[PDB]
């Protein structure tokens, strides 16, 4: 009846290792026209949520945050409504809990990886990178 | 920029498999058609598949519950799954977007049927 | 100068605001604007009939017709006076419509101030298709997001 998401694939991994989380998508309006902004989120302890990338359910757009640009790539396999993150070249400071988010498949540019228009959350993964 | 394959020469009551391999740039108006330029003829539309996912299929009424058209997202691909061909679908089978202006056509693919 | 607006909005996540224009009288209007929340491709763009939303987008009926024509692309001249065709989404799900037609107007017996703009589920076919439904909707699928045309 509502959306809910389900990350998998953290972990502990060596600084320049890779990871590929993956969220997966459960219940809600299957129907396909029903677009949302599939996003990954980051929060290290102390810190605020920070969101790294995110994807287009509808088309193939996908935009990534500054920090992560060259490293993290972001996927999705819409029929088995899953999301994936291959982070790799994995810096030390890339540790943190990570969340998969889903919004409005309308926001505009600029409200698409701010974590405040999104609207349900998965429970979040960990992941730490030792060096 | 669109590639046909898969036709031949079949029975009536057989049954073939038509491939296109499109252009990026024309598969992301996820609106294609396989026409088939009957005997004589201008290149009609048999066949649609647009919308959402793995998208969604309208057939000419001639050949409705014999074809089946579909996609592969991640290929640019649009295929036309054909059962129980009739002598009538004798033609050359063209791909190519709808809805729009049409982009310059391919080889298309070659079916005989007799 | 006729002004005129629409906001569409819908049980999914689609919505947009469109824009005419009408310089002079009987004469083209521009139409202008963005759809956000679409899947990527193309999609029907519709005038029809009544600016009715009370069952939502099912009250607005059919396509703008009151010449009692056959359905075609906005190019062809057997056509709807509500038959636009198709505008296209990108990868972001955002279509910028850009039009340009001089069937519909602001005024006078084709007049669709009132009267309900509608963007559809798939494609339209342009009435190129092959079936009976093709020459009345075009095979554009269910509404999507719809709105009462206004004053501007």
């Amino acid at each position: 009846s509502q959306v809910q998401l389900q990350e998998s694939g953290g972990g502990s991994v060596q600084a320049g290792g890779s990871l590929r989380l993956a969220c997966v998508a459960s219940g809600g309006d299957t129907r396909p026209y029903i677009t949302y902004w599939m996003g990954w989120y980051r929060q290290a302890p102390g810190k605020e949520r920070e969101g790294v990338a995110t994807i287009y359910t509808g088309g193939s757009g996908t935009y990534y945050s500054d920090s992560v640009e060259g490293r993290f790539t972001i996927s999705q396999d819409k029929a088995q409504r899953t999301v994936y993150l291959q982070m790799n070249d994995l810096k030390p400071e890339d540790t943190a809990m990570y969340y998969c988010a889903a919004g409005n498949g309308a926001l505009p540019p600029g409200r698409r990886l701010s974590p405040q228009n999104m609207d349900t959350w998965g429970p979040g993964t960990q992941v730490t990178v030792s060096s | 920029q669109l590639q046909e394959s898969g036709g031949g020469l079949v029975q009536p009551g057989g049954s073939l498999r038509l491939s296109c391999r499109a252009s990026e740039t024309l598969f992301s108006l996820y609106a294609m058609g396989w026409y088939r330029q009957a005997p004589g003829k201008q290149p009609e539309l048999i066949a649609t598949i647009s919308g959402g996912g793995e998208g969604t299929g309208n057939y000419a009424d001639p050949v409705k519950g014999r074809f089946t058209i579909s996609r592969n997202n991640a290929d640019n691909m649009v295929f036309l799954q054909m059962n129980n061909l009739k002598p009538e679908d004798t033609a050359v089978y063209y791909c190519n977007v709808y809805g729009t202006n049409l982009a310059p056509w391919g080889q298309g693919t070659q079916v005989t049927v007799s | 100068a006729t002004k005129a607006v629409c906001v569409l909005k819908g049980d999914g996540p689609v919505q947009g605001i469109i824009n005419f224009e009408q310089k002079e009288s009987n004469g083209p209007v521009k139409v202008w604007g963005s759809i956000k929340g679409l899947t990527e491709g193309l999609h029907g763009f519709h005038v029809h009939e009544f600016g009715d939303n009370t069952a939502g987008c099912t009250s607005a009926g059919p396509h703008f017709n009151p010449l009692s024509r056959k359905h075609g692309g906005p190019k062809d001249e057997e056509r709807h006076v509500g038959d636009l065709g198709n505008v296209t989404a990108d990868k972001d799900g955002v279509a910028d419509v850009s039009i340009e037609d001089s069937v519909i107007s602001l005024s006078g017996d084709h007049c669709i101030i009132g009267r309900t703009l509608v963007v559809h589920e798939k494609a339209d076919d342009l009435g190129k298709g092959g079936n009976e439904e093709s020459t009345k909707t075009g095979n554009a699928g269910s509404r999507l997001a719809c709105g009462v045309i206004g004053i501007a």
